[PDB]
């Protein structure tokens, strides 16, 4: 029904400038107060904004920590909320969210998925990627655990499929870790010996800033 | 300006049982008798979702198991019977004087049986080590509680350094933990060595589960 | 002197009433021309709970007003005087030139107990509190309510914004908030059935 979803993330220099929009449907986005909300990393929500409609103006009002570097528009004929972000810093990195007001300036009764942004003066490296499978020390038993490690990219996020999606089941994604102003995860996914090696297992990782889409085959070792 | 402190930080329930969070508010946000408090739930990489708004008005879609209450400065969620779908962060926010602003958040863990560790281990990858570096990956999966201890030993002697610890956030389904624990050597370093374990301690068991490889084969 | 201390609350107490019966009854004016002006029969009804609740501000302040100046008279001149307008006796009371003052007290304090039943001393004011109503806030939903459909969120907001042009022409930010805050409050109500 209602989706909104938020576009236009990625890597910002300090100072520099970045565009966020959120594409609406099913709704008469014409009625609706609109809000940006982000979420640092690890930290908690922080309402930023809200943009009011057609009939009240199309005013808006904004928190300290953001007012006069951020401008919210919206544009009513393609249903479409922008936030513009000026001067940004690095602890502006958060995922912003785009969310529809229930009332006047009220409560937030439907959200995006949100969009990252990240507010650094390093640079994008793509992930290396490597599989993991069974040392062969322990062959045998029903269920197989084979994973792959994703090493060494920026910024967040990667993201971590097995089979495109077909295996969803039996997966633990862990979360990321900085060192060395790079991070790494890795991803374990279990599935019944009867069908691997017998059948393929993919792991296919995807990074958007560096617009890399990566798959390896997990084979037996040596 | 009002600030939003939400108590407990931490909190863990049983299922069928009695959750309760509270929002302590520095100034009212009520308009007379009407209230300007409302709640959200969060799931670990998942948007927030309304839970309640002023106060005590549970949103269409939401079941019941969700009621809120308070007044003035003092507000309180209440989820009775817990279930497993509730492993979550949970939010107030405060629309009565500008800026809106939030709380903290609280995060809710689900109590279940304890369950031991499945743990696997891998060598490092032959197209890792043509680069220089050598990880060993060891999974521990599907566990709680969170609470473990892992253990890496080269050829029979501890190893403290090198070593990173990432835990999954509480399942959903299950309410388990899972966490990986990756040991990176230089390929140098890794090849002086035969045998590679990692050892991990859990509640479940006064004996670690261990797992290993040797190097060559 | 004691005296010329209860007259100064005297004096403040009435010159505050005073200003209520201003400003509620300067509402009830562009209320009235409002309603005469435009010719639709929802809005007309908003008026109607509206001038009612207006009206009886004034009624409210000119009856406190009544019995507090005779109070106000007798203790500041102790010899008989019960007529209106003594704001020129307790005034030079108050600068230069018991038992009535315990009567005024009283009076005082009973006044008071009703300060929080008591409309705004401003235009502005007097608007908030037509708002706050439940019988406004009644007369408001029975008007938007559809039989089968959820009430109408688009028409409320017209309403809202029709009456506020009618008691203050001139919007301002927090005219603005002010509206939004009474619609907000009724979100709950707007989205039965």
């Amino acid at each position: 029904e209602v989706k909104l979803e938020e576009s236009g993330g990625g890597l910002v220099q300090p100072g520099g400038s970045l565009r966020v929009s959120c594409a609406t449907s099913g709704f008469t986005f014409t009625d609706y107060y609109m809000n940006w909300v982000r979420q640092p990393p690890g930290k908690a929500l922080e309402w930023l904004g809200f943009i009011r409609n057609k009939a009240n103006g199309y005013t808006t009002e904004y928190s300290a920590s953001v007012k006069g570097r951020f401008t919210i528009s919206r544009d009513d004929s393609q249903s479409i909320l922008y936030l513009q972000m000026n001067t940004l810093r690095a602890e502006d990195s958060a995922s912003y969210y785009c969310a529809r007001d229930k009332g006047w300036g009220y409560a937030m009764d439907y959200w995006g998925q949100g969009t990252s942004v990240t507010v650094s003066s390093a640079k994008t490296t793509p992930p290396s990627v490597y599989p993991l499978a069974p040392g062969s020390a322990a062959q045998t038993n029903s269920m197989v655990t084979l994973g792959c490690l994703v090493k060494g990219y920026f910024p967040e996020p990667v993201t971590v499929t097995w089979n495109s999606g077909s295996l969803s089941s039996g997966v633990h994604t862990f979360p990321a870790v900085l060192q060395s102003d790079l991070y790494t995860l890795s991803s374990s996914v279990t599935v019944p010996s009867s069908t691997w090696p017998s059948e393929t297992v993919t792991c296919n990782v995807a990074h958007p800033a560096s617009s890399t889409k990566v798959d390896k085959k997990i084979v037996p070792r040596d | 300006d009002i600030v939003m402190t939400q108590t407990p930080p931490s909190l863990a329930v049983s299922l069928g049982q009695r959750a309760t969070i509270s929002c302590k508010a520095s100034q009212s946000v009520d308009y007379d008798a009407d209230s300007f408090m409302h709640w959200y739930q969060q799931k670990p990489g998942q948007p927030p979702k309304l839970l309640i708004y002023a106060a005590s008005n549970l949103e269409s879609g939401i079941p019941a198991r969700f009621s809120g209450s308070g007044s003035g400065t003092d507000f309180t969620l209440n989820i009775r019977p817990v279930e497993e779908e509730d492993a979550a962060t949970y939010y107030c926010q405060q629309s009565n004087e500008d800026p809106w602003t939030f709380g903290g958040g609280t995060k809710l863990e689900i109590k279940r049986a304890d369950a031991a560790p499945t743990v696997s281990i891998f060598p490092p990858s032959s197209e890792q080590l043509t680069s220089g570096g050598a990880s060993v990956v060891c999974f521990l999966n599907n566990f709680y509680p969170k609470d473990i201890n892992v253990k890496w030993k080269i050829d029979g002697s501890e190893r403290q350094n090198g070593v990173l610890n990432s835990w999954t956030d509480q399942d959903s389904k299950d309410s388990t933990y899972s966490m990986s624990s990756t040991l990176t050597l230089t390929k140098d370093e890794y090849e002086r060595h035969n045998s590679y374990t990692c050892e991990a301690t859990h509640k479940t068991s006064t004996s670690p589960i261990v797992k290993s490889f040797n190097r060559n084969e | 002197k004691n005296l010329a201390d209860v007259a100064g609350i005297a004096l403040a107490k009435i010159n505050n009433l005073i200003k209520q019966v201003s400003a509620a009854t300067e509402a009830e004016a562009r209320m009235t021309l409002a309603a005469a002006s435009t010719d639709h029969s929802n809005i007309s009804a908003l008026y109607a709970a509206a001038s009612n609740i207006v009206t009886r501000c004034v009624l409210n302040a000119v009856h406190a007003l009544t019995s507090l100046a005779p109070i106000a008279l007798t203790a500041a001149t102790n010899g008989a005087k019960t007529s209106g307008h003594i704001s020129e006796v307790i005034d030079i009371l108050q600068q230069a030139s018991t038992v009535a003052i315990r009567q005024l007290y009283n009076k005082i304090g009973d006044l008071e107990k009703q300060t929080t039943n008591n409309c705004g001393t401003s235009v502005t004011e007097v608007l908030e509190h037509i708002l706050k109503q439940e019988a406004l806030k009644e007369a408001l939903l029975s008007i938007v309510k559809k039989p089968k459909g959820a009430p109408d969120k688009t028409a409320a907001d017209e309403l809202v914004t029709a009456l506020i042009n009618g008691v203050v022409p001139n919007s301002t930010a927090q005219t603005q908030k002010l509206k939004e805050k009474i619609l907000n409050t009724l979100v709950p109500k707007l989205v039965e059935g």
